[PDB]
């Protein structure tokens, strides 16, 4: 139905397009990324408009619309 | 042998990278704060040796922003002073200096620069930059121009062609070939019978086998194509779900090997493809047209194209590695070896296409070792070629990338603006013999004078972009300052691009980096 | 101070400009005010540490402190540039302040050869900014808590002067990150706790007897075969630094590997797997420590608007950075004001509560202690840290109504990850 074309920037700045729906759980977005890029979902950390995107919530309740850009992000343990 | 000292980095570029590093010789021009920070980060990992060209005296303010100059250096030559301190970092590193200036060097000994692995020029004015880049381009020496100006940090890389094999991608899809299985693999799969298996033997079969088994059943039960749409792969997960062995009571067991197989339906029906990056490499004139001059890389590139026609039925060699899964030792090991050997066999097959081109090239067939061929076969999907536009190209009125500049100026606070200000500042300098707003006496009227220079630069290159006046104000504010922490940042960023060039490992940036200490944002441009 | 010394800093203090923080006042006495009176605490004298210390000293900071509990190792030397090999076995803080104070004239770097735990709030309260280049997560969690505990809320509302800006850098290979945290205002360490990658650990069954990777063999030897055989004397712990211990595991892993047909056990992989070693170079560290420094300068001087939160850096494939504003979590167990809400059956055991406390991907405590006001006195339901009490109380892991707790009651939770008392409000169901 909805057919939203969102983008995801990887930790290297590579931009990829994903087709999703407002009902799609964050889980699935991660699976869409893995499918294109091989990034295991367990390692993915998605950030949209400042918010850390919970696997169990959906695309709708992050207000992710059409051309939205998600950003994969990391926190590094060593120093 | 204290290789404990380089332990932490050996884990990144290995012994072969470490060797490459320890036999390089890097030239640094200008031993300013930017300069010695870049250099500090090459001495520490153990760069072979270094030469600092610098014809200036240590100024008061020079000692202020540099960790490798002292109060005592004031009056002494900047190159010599900087080296004395930098050498104390790592006694496995050989230092040197030259009291002659860059411009002087180019007038009397341009060939001097042919002794270096990389030349890293810092804080050069426009004219010197353009002379040096030109000589080195024709001399084919890798140049890295770095610049700290106020909170802005900038670096241009210039290598005509830099081909990389071991690109160390953070992530990649595994090469499992379930979609187009090799004969030796099919053998291993058919040695597995699901229905007629023991207790533990069912719950310890690697998920690759599992997906394969059910992929037969599906191919059978569909008499045609395998699962492609998302609706289809869902049903395929369900068909797998059936195979989970129930118990006495009536409940399905917790066989994770099957749960993993259900998870991995996502990736492992990939369609085995030649990356369109590698497509571009094959179709490149330097692979198609082998000559006697062709370098080691492009030989091997052809030894893969020829494999794609013959032994590979239309695809690259088998990677030979497999991700960890849930399985018992033997069943995993045996599966690992079916993958491993096919690769060890596809490599040796490429190594035959190696000699068959070395015949036309007229060179001994052992110049490329079986240690080099492994890496090329492993990383056959990961090869990259970075080519750089020369500086003359960038600065040419008839070759400037207007499209790139204008496109980026859409956001009026896009990093590119900082570059435009740098170019304005540079022509301010050559009109005026000095940078803007250096002295408190000069800040007021320089905002005037700098806007005029900007206008002229944008007019010369027919660039109709608008620059917020706040940028002219801010660039005068800077007063050619070289804040340490800006320059430290460039020092790290730059040093690792140089290590990239040296080791031929990882991927160099392409062209122009801009770091903005104001917003703590950065950007790469292909200018 | 000699003629010209600070000319690279002065322009940002003496001059005005369009991009300054709205509070900025240009003056010729901001610098001297900074050098004289701005107290800054650097945490960790390691890779990141050394670089921060350099960066602040050359940025016009002078009253600098450092805490580091570790001693100088041979492997520090590829990046921890304040240490020369004749310093091996000496305390980092000591050497780092010794180097700095000689290289940067008039610098007043004060070394603390100490664990951060050693200090209490009295101590940390004194600094204007705290920058840390720490080792692990747990310690970042600790310092986060300490600075939040300094906060004074006068009847619901927050005294801003009681905020101590925290800048946190972290680094791993060619990836790195930097944070500006304002306790009680912006996202804290714990708000973004789930941002750390998975701390990959293996199923005890795979280690026990199903290895498929060389790492599994070394792990077998680590947690299983070392306790079983006690090879360097019974009651002697595995020391990850000692070259004999590492040697022993290494051979003992080639045995186990060769049995199950596993190529890949090297001395380097052994040393990695055991120590859980982070791959580290100087360049990445430099990049991150610079960002942090720039931001300390910005906060202390108001010369520009501080980084609004977060920056990630990646060096592997060209150069990439992403900057963003991490949202504060309204429910955060660390930085938010009102107690946590937990919902349990009155016939939940107590073990059930602890399991929730340990495992919840938002709590992630490692060895928590529960306390409640049952009857008159404060009563320790269960504590783990002192084995005296993790024995007098162990029974209590069976009941909640049987324990005497009522719907609405608050429990006091303590854990090593933080010096704070975390408050949970119990709800029966
Ligand atoms: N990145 S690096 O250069 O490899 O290493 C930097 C570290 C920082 C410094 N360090 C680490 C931890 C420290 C502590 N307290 C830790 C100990 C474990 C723990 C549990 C709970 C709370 C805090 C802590 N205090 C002081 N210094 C520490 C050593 C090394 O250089
Ligand atoms: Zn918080």
């Amino acid at each position: 139905h909805h057919h939203m074309l969102i983008k995801v920037k990887t930790l290297t700045g590579k931009e990829i397009e994903i087709d999703i729906e407002p009902t799609d759980k964050v889980e699935r977005i991660k699976e869409r990324v893995e499918e294109k890029e091989g990034i295991p979902p367990q390692q993915q950390r998605l950030i949209y408009s400042g918010k850390q995107m919970n696997d169990e919530k959906t695309a709708a309740d992050y207000k992710i619309l059409g051309g939205s850009v998600l950003h994969l992000v990391l926190a590094l343990r060593g120093g | 042998l204290k290789e404990q000292k380089y332990d932490r980095q050996l884990r990144l570029w290995g012994d072969h990278g470490q060797e490459a590093l320890e036999s390089a010789h890097v030239c640094l021009i200008n031993a300013t704060a930017t300069g010695t920070e870049i250099l500090k980060n090459l001495v520490l990992p153990g760069i072979g040796s270094f030469t600092i060209i610098d014809g200036n005296q240590v100024s008061g303010e020079d000692a202020g922003n540099n960790f490798f100059l002292q109060r005592s250096s004031i009056g002494k030559n900047r190159a010599e002073a900087a080296m004395e301190f930098l050498q104390e970092l790592n006694s496995d590193v050989s230092g040197s200096f030259v009291e002659e200036s860059p411009e002087n060097l180019l007038d009397n000994d341009p060939s001097f620069f042919c002794r270096f692995t990389v030349v890293v020029a810092t804080q050069l004015p426009e004219s010197t930059s353009l002379r040096l880049a030109d000589v080195l381009w024709n001399s084919q020496i890798p140049l890295l121009i770095c610049r700290t100006y106020g909170l802005v940090g900038y670096m241009r890389i210039i290598i005509k062609e830099h081909p990389v094999i071991e690109s160390h991608p953070d992530n990649a899809l595994e090469d499992l070939r379930l979609d187009k299985p090799f004969p030796e693999l099919r053998e291993h799969f058919q040695s597995y019978d699901l229905d007629h298996m023991e207790k533990k033997d069912h719950s310890h079969t690697p998920w690759i086998v599992i997906i394969a088994k059910y992929l037969a059943q599906w191919y059978s039960e569909t008499n045609g194509r395998i699962p492609k749409t998302y609706k289809e792969k869902e049903d395929f997960r369900d068909l797998i779900r059936q195979g989970i062995l129930k118990n006495e009571n009536g409940a399905p067991e917790d066989e994770e090997n099957f749960e993993e197989a259900i998870k991995n339906v996502n990736t492992a029906l990939n369609t085995t493809q030649i990356p369109s990056s590698i497509e571009d490499i094959f179709n490149d004139d330097r692979c198609i047209n082998i000559t006697k001059q062709t370098p080691s890389f492009w030989i091997l590139a052809r030894a893969l194209k020829e494999f794609v026609a013959k032994e590979g039925q239309g695809n690259l060699p088998v990677r030979g590695t497999i991700p960890d899964m849930i399985a018992d030792s033997g069943k995993y090991i045996k599966l690992q070896n079916v993958y491993r050997e096919k690769a060890k066999k596809d490599a040796a097959a490429v190594g035959n296409h190696v000699a068959k081109l070395l015949q036309s090239i007229g060179q001994a067939p052992e110049s490329i070792s079986e240690k080099e061929l492994k890496l090329l076969c492993s990383n056959s999907a990961f090869l990259r070629v970075v080519r750089c536009r020369s500086l003359a190209e960038e600065y040419g009125l008839d070759t400037i990338n207007k499209d790139e500049i204008i496109s980026s100026m859409d956001n009026p606070d896009n990093e590119i603006v900082l570059y435009l200000m740098l170019r304005a500042v540079d022509r301010f300098h050559k009109q005026q013999g000095r940078y803007p707003g250096v002295s408190n006496y000069q800040v007021e009227e320089d905002i005037g004078k700098l806007k005029s220079c900007l206008t002229g630069f944008l007019q010369e290159y027919g660039l109709s972009v608008m620059v917020k006046d706040d940028y002219v104000h801010e660039f005068c504010r800077y007063g050619a300052a070289e804040p340490h922490t800006i320059a430290a940042f460039l020092g790290g960023a730059a040093a690792q691009e140089v290590i990239k060039i040296i080791t031929k490992q990882f991927v160099i940036f392409n062209n122009t980096y801009i770091y903005s200490g104001m917003s703590q944002t950065s950007a790469t441009f292909q200018l | 101070d000699w003629e010209g010394r600070w000319n690279h800093v002065k322009k940002f203090l003496e001059r005005s400009g369009p991009f300054t923080h709205p509070d900025f006042e240009p003056s010729t006495e901001s610098l001297q005010f900074l050098l004289d009176t701005c107290k800054v605490l650097v945490i960790g004298a390691g890779g990141l540490g050394c670089e921060l210390l350099k960066n602040l000293a050359l940025s016009g900071f002078r009253q600098i402190h450092v805490i580091d509990m570790d001693t100088i190792d041979v492997s520090n030397l590829n990046r921890q540039f304040l240490f020369r090999p004749k310093d091996i076995g000496r305390p980092k803080a000591e050497v780092a302040a010794e180097f700095l104070n000689d290289r940067v004239p008039n610098c007043n770097v004060v070394p603390h050869f100490n664990k951060i735990q050693d200090f209490n709030d009295t101590f940390y309260r004194q600094f204007h900014i705290i920058v840390c280049g720490l080792d692990s997560i747990i310690a970042r969690r600790w310092i986060n808590g300490m600075l939040i505990s300094l906060l004074n809320y006068e009847d619901g509302v927050l005294d801003p002067s009681s905020i101590v800006p925290l800048i946190d850098g972290g680094t791993e290979g060619f990836k790195g990150n930097a944070r500006v945290i304002l306790p009680g205002m912006t996202a804290c360490i714990e708000c973004t706790l789930e941002l750390y990658p998975p701390q990959v650990n293996f199923p005890m069954c795979t280690i026990a007897s199903m290895p498929r990777l060389p790492e599994h063999c070394i792990e077998y030897v680590r947690m299983l075969q070392w306790p079983k055989e006690q090879p360097f004397g019974e009651g002697v712990p595995l020391d990850g630094d000692d070259p004999e211990h590492i040697q022993w595991i290494f051979q003992k892993s080639l045995e186990r590997a060769s049995q199950y047909n596993i190529r890949g056990v090297t001395y380097r992989l052994t040393q990695g797997v055991v120590k859980r070693i982070i791959p580290a170079v100087a360049s990445t560290n430099a990049v991150i420590a610079a960002v942090c420094a720039t931001e300390v300068f910005k906060i202390a001087t108001s010369a520009y608007i501080p980084l609004n939160n977060y920056l990630v850096f990646n060096d592997v494939d060209g150069l990439y950075t992403y900057t963003f504003e991490a949202e504060r979590k309204e429910n955060c167990p660390a930085c938010s004001q009102l107690p946590q809400n937990i919902q349990f059956s009155p016939s939940a055991k107590l073990q059930e509560v602890l399991d929730y406390l340990t495992n919840s991907a938002s709590l992630q405590m490692k060895s928590p202690a529960i306390t409640a006001t049952l009857e008159g006195k404060n009563r320790t339901l269960y504590l783990q840290s002192v084995t005296s009490i993790e024995e007098r109380t162990r029974p209590n892991l069976s009941k909640l109504k049987e324990l005497g707790l009522v719907d609405g009651q608050e429990l006091a939770v303590a854990d090593v990850t933080t010096p704070q008392t975390v408050l949970f409000k119990l709800h029966f169901t």
